[PDB]
């Protein structure tokens, strides 16, 4: 990413493979690249233990004419992370349709076998893989641009908590200022 | 003059604790930590109008 | 609005913003055997969320050129999750369907899809007086292509598409429950079909409880546009599931 | 009336049905600023959960409730230079990064402080090093803004009659107080988009607000024949705290006590590709 | 007569003429997750009659030099029935478990076995200092054999029979649930065990709940008969089984 | 309500005389799994006994309920190698084996913590021994699994700002503390017989649920012309406790801190011949 | 706020004694070792139908 503002943008595009896959990433919100400097990661990482649900809400920054289907799956934790949408299917997903309504949330319920997880996540308190798959593709009409772009927004649910206040690691210094 | 309240405990496990204050000043007072009341509904819904979950958000 | 529907079966969820109404069966919503019409003697198994839940199929490919589509259930499902494996170990069945099928494209294309699930569509084979496997009509959730010509090889269906494969007229499916697809308004259909059959129960591994048909009767069309093909996608769950007679598993 | 006696829990999972209806819970518009309230009740089936956890650890007085260091310094107690065997700090809570990270959260604080400060002796290297002292003293010299600051060890001005001051002795337990909310205005400001002068000129930024006054320490009457050395370190605990309006914390290292000044920083770290998950 | 005693789990049923009293775990019968004490957040599944059924596993010979056997769950059910199926498919297990025995002799053999089920076995490797893999402890349900001498190939573990591969004296693991089997007097031992574990539920591949063990204290012995061995035989049956978080199944 | 107001004994032998019946307490069957509960009163003539012993002194909270070693280690206020001069120790019971062995008695447990700290000093021997230093400082410090953790005896990770920290001076009474039960399940476990990976690999035992933190200690600014090593000793003493599923006490020797590891033992001593009492 | 309770003594031979709490955390309280109940029936007796110790063990 040589602007750094493409971050932040999925891409997506027209005639594409059938079943393809959009993005996908483990679910460490306090350890993750992708959630370590979100508003989330950054409260989690002054804390030790976390628990509660989650909320991914997409939103369609496409044309209005423009129009499509997508399947995001939640995956628990498991020996191997899902490499078809007929794998991912299995597990926790909503079918999303494009329309008036721009937005859709998808809710990571909160399945664990401890009251609380570690913010330095491990093998023991892995949490899962979420994971986004063409539904039935992406369609445009004559004179509209061929590609298009999605936002994810991260936040957390009216269960969650946190615990053991801990200092942390992402600021240092090495002398007086 | 001594106020007489609970401790915190666990959801099912003499929970009690004396209080006296020495000094004047409110300042010199302990931490008041055991408040425990939050409505975050001034940053998840600063909207005017009330928007119910079931029905869509426009029209 | 009465145009956007949400159906929540187990941990899955469907959404749809623009779909017509929903329709259900001969208006019988799926339920559980009652006691006073059970044959089967032994308690039987119920896994509830397991095996009631939405499952995907593989997608197809609309091209201007095509001519229609079956699958043939539960055969189709009979490798799909738990819902697979409690077929294999038990010698009973008995299970509802709900069949949600997407299909959406820009206002600029114009076609029709006719959506119908036909309860025991016995078909008859290319060359009368010669039979045909049990692959020539079901083998997975593969899709089958119906034909336009008059099928010529002796070791698969009629495909006849005007025939539909029952020796009727395809015009006349209206009669079965269905709905219709329609690009100017519709993008997805929904049906729920109740269990039907002449018996209780039935093993779910040599009989073929219905056959789903997608017919397109307006064929595609488009101009001056980077899209060369609409995507159609079909999803079933089972509802109000049960089994009997637990055994090994059929290999 | 010799005594006057003087729980709040998550949310709970409630159980959810097969569901077949016009209503979307799940559909939304993020256009409108508003966070939705879905909850995993309204897009699976769920089962009744009790749940006991409460957010007590999350409330901001438990938050900015701990001790930190915010200032260190040493003085020897003799030496040449006259400037070196005291200690004059400008008080301000810029310095230390992790403490300062932790108030920027908020733009607005009021709170009561508590100040403990830990106070430590070493003998000094030398080729002579024998020698017997009796236990030291130092004295802690607080003056508001405007009164006059001691410009040597044996200055007149720690005599100190109005302006509050701490003596401690080595061996005992670090001294300790507390100060109540000395702010001109109805509260702290970590940020001041402004200038000093009414033309907008001058200083700019949280500087112009810092008027909190100045530390002074000393060895009481301490003179060894061969030098010694003392650190104090000044540890800061808010009580009874209020914060306004959050703001979203800092990503960029900082480089400057007085300023917000920084240098541009990636967003986050990188990966093999938008798929990687291993 | 209080000799005899049925037990009826599903569609198995066992019945024993010989049997002694049944030991029911610490005092606790099995029972599902209360809703108070869950951390879940999604429907359990609960299949009943299809996983809560016995299980034989394989027999073993029981001769004059054997020392003992031991067994691991629920990896020794792991690839039985839809049990398994359901285990493979699922994150969190949950389940208590019915244990019996069988051991049968004439009145002129003599030999006592002590049946024992020991939560949490670890174990340690024959040689300090040097990992095991995850199969000389467990490999599905065959058995595996303690040693008379200290054991010393470094790939397996420390099989000394006085100190059980657990460090501690063979003769005190009386204070786990237990019970013997007595040629005298008795030719099964039933033992009832709920789940024990510090969380409401658990990974049934990662974790191993509980060990079983067979070590005969009174070796066996015999004098012209044309019986050169006694068979025993172990049987198994899940109660009050029910999972949780469906994902794909685990290879 | 200024007060609120808040005796158990074994059991009493019974008068027993001659009997002839068909009862027959002293005939059970072992292979039950049910261990008799006949009395001496059963078999032989006894008299009336009241007894006033109690099992107070066997309870688990008594038992549980003496501070023991845990960890001891040296660090030096000076020297050339930076990693001499401070401790990290990850925390575990598993270091001392009465601890260990105590705690092995049962399956799993659910207690308070009190931790006592022990800290003595003492000046390395040298060819030149004359100095004079003031009492020395110094500072414990905790860190939960994630945080920071200090490389060098001045690194900024000592201005603790949300990690508890003591500052203790030498001559005064040994710190002390309380901790809650911070485990993420509902109790410690002693034991575990599972893997980490869910195939079925990687770390085994209970190594793989030791997340506790680390605890670190240095001297907070002493710097003596001659080295001074210190020694701490950590004492943990359980509170408020309760256990489950007891087991057979360890019969070998332990050799690694964090296996089961052993060597075969013998069941017990030998003796001349099986009537041999002498 | 102050719990009066009775002290371990003989049995032939004021025996109270006065405790407050001073710190809003339980985990601050000392150890209560004042409990003597006991159960040994889990471990002694856990089979399931009901033995008595004059019949015969079995039959
Ligand atoms: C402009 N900044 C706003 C925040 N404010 C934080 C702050 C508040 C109070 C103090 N008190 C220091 C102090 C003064 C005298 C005394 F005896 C003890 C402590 C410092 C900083 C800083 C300015
Ligand atoms: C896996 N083992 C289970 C038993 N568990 C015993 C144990 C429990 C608590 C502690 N606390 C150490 C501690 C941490 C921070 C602090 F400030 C004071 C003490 C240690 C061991 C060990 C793991
Ligand atoms: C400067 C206050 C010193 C207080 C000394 C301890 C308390 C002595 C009185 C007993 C408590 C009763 C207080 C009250 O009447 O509210
Ligand atoms: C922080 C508590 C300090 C308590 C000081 C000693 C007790 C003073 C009050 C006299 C006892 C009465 C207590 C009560 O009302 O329960």
């Amino acid at each position: 990413t040589t602007d750094q503002m493409e971050m932040f943008r999925i891409p997506v595009t027209i005639n594409a493979p059938l079943q393809q896959q959009v993005f996908g990433l483990r679910l460490q919100p306090g350890l993750d690249s992708v959630f370590k400097h979100t508003l989330l990661g950054e409260i989690l990482n002054y804390y030790a233990h976390w628990s509660g649900s989650m909320k991914l809400t997409f939103v369609f920054c496409g044309s209005a004419m423009a129009t499509g289907k997508f399947l995001i799956a939640y995956s628990p934790p498991g020996a191997n992370p899902p490499k078809t949408r007929k794998d991912a299917m299995l597990g926790t997903h909503i079918i999303w349709d494009i329309g008036l309504q721009s937005s859709c949330v998808l809710c990571v319920p909160w399945i664990s076998q401890t009251h609380y997880r570690l913010v330095q996540q491990d093998e023991y308190t892995s949490a899962g893989y979420v994971t986004c798959w063409y539904q039935t593709g992406m369609i445009v009409p004559p004179g509209t641009p061929n590609s298009s772009s999605i936002m994810c927004f991260a936040s957390a649910c009216n269960d969650f908590s946190v615990r053991m206040l801990r200092d942390t690691p992402f600021i240092s210094q090495d002398n007086k200022l | 003059g001594a106020q007489v309240s609970t401790q915190k405990t666990g959801a099912h496990e003499i929970i009690h604790y004396t209080n006296i204050n020495y000094y004047k000043d409110a300042a010199s007072n302990s931490a008041n930590r055991q408040d425990f009341t939050q409505d975050p509904s001034k940053f998840t819904e600063p909207v005017k109008d009330v928007m119910i979950k079931s029905l869509p958000a426009l029209n | 609005s009465d145009r956007v529907r949400s159906i929540t079966l187990g941990n899955s969820t469907i959404t749809t913003q623009e779909c017509a109404n929903v329709v259900v069966g001969y208006g019988r919503w799926p339920t559980y055997l009652r006691d006073d019409e059970a044959t089967a003697e032994d308690q039987p198994t119920q896994p509830d969320v397991a095996t009631c839940r939405f499952y995907t199929l593989d997608s197809i490919k609309w091209e201007k050129g095509s001519v229609g589509w079956w699958w043939k259930f539960p055969e189709a499902l009979s490798d799909m999750g738990l819902f697979g494996q409690n077929m294999q170990y038990h010698y009973l069945g008995r299970a509802g369907y709900t069949i949600h099928v997407q299909c959406n494209a820009s206002k600029f294309h114009q076609g029709c899809l006719l959506v119908v699930c036909v309860p025991e569509a016995e078909m008859g084979g290319a060359v009368v007086g010669q039979a045909f496997s049990a692959t020539a009509m079901a083998n997975g959730d593969k899709a089958y292509e119906f034909t336009s010509a008059t099928q010529s090889d002796q070791t698969k269906v009629q495909t006849a598409i005007h025939n539909a494969g029952m020796g009727v007229g395809v015009g006349n499916l209206t009669i079965y429950p269905h709905q219709w697809i329609n690009l100017r308004t519709n993008n997805s259909a929904t049906i729920v079909m109740p269990y039907i059959n002449s018996v209780p129960m039935d093993n779910m591994f040599r009989h073929y409880n219905f056959t789903l048909m997608v017919i397109p009767f307006v064929k595609l069309d488009y101009a001056d546009t980077a899209s060369t093909y609409v995507p159609i996608t079909v999803t079933v769950a089972p509802m109000c599931a049960e089994y009997n007679g637990l055994r090994l598993a059929q290999a | 009336g010799d005594v006057e006696e003087a729980v709040v829990h998550v949310a709970d999972t409630m159980r959810s049905g097969p569901s077949n209806s016009a209503s979307v819970p799940a559909l939304t518009a993020v256009e409108t600023g508003h966070t939705s309230q879905v909850t995993p009740s309204d897009t699976m089936q769920t089962r009744h959960v009790k749940n006991y956890h409460s957010r007590s650890e999350s409330t901001v007085e438990n938050f900015l409730g701990r001790s930190a260091c915010v200032y260190m310094e040493e003085y020897k107690t003799t030496d040449n230079d006259v400037n070196k065997k005291f200690v004059a700090w400008p008080i301000n809570t810029k310095q230390m990064v992790q403490m300062r990270r932790k108030l920027e959260m908020f733009t607005y604080l009021r709170f009561d402080m508590e100040v403990t400060f830990v106070i430590t002796s070493r003998q000094d290297p030398g080729t002579t090093l024998a020698q017997d002292m009796p236990v030291l003293t130092h004295q802690i010299m607080y003056v508001p803004p405007g009164g006059p600051i001691p410009a040597k060890v044996d200055d007149y001005a720690w005599q100190t009659s109005t302006n509050p001051s701490i003596f401690w002795t080595e061996g005992n337990a670090p001294a300790r107080m507390s100060i109540p909310f000395i702010s001109i205005g109805n509260a702290y400001s970590n940020f001041y988009d402004g200038w000093s002068n009414f033309d907008q000129r001058g200083s700019y930024g949280y500087n112009t607000l810092n008027n909190l006054g100045h530390i002074y320490v000393r060895h009481v009457s301490g003179s060894s024949p061969h030098p010694i050395t003392s650190t104090i370190r000044v540890y800061f605990k808010p009580k009874h705290t209020r914060a306004w309006v959050p703001r979203p914390p800092r990503l960029c290292q900082y480089k400057k006590a007085f300023s917000v000044d920084f240098t541009p920083t990636p967003i986050t770290d990188t990966r093999k590709d938008i798929n990687t998950v291993t």
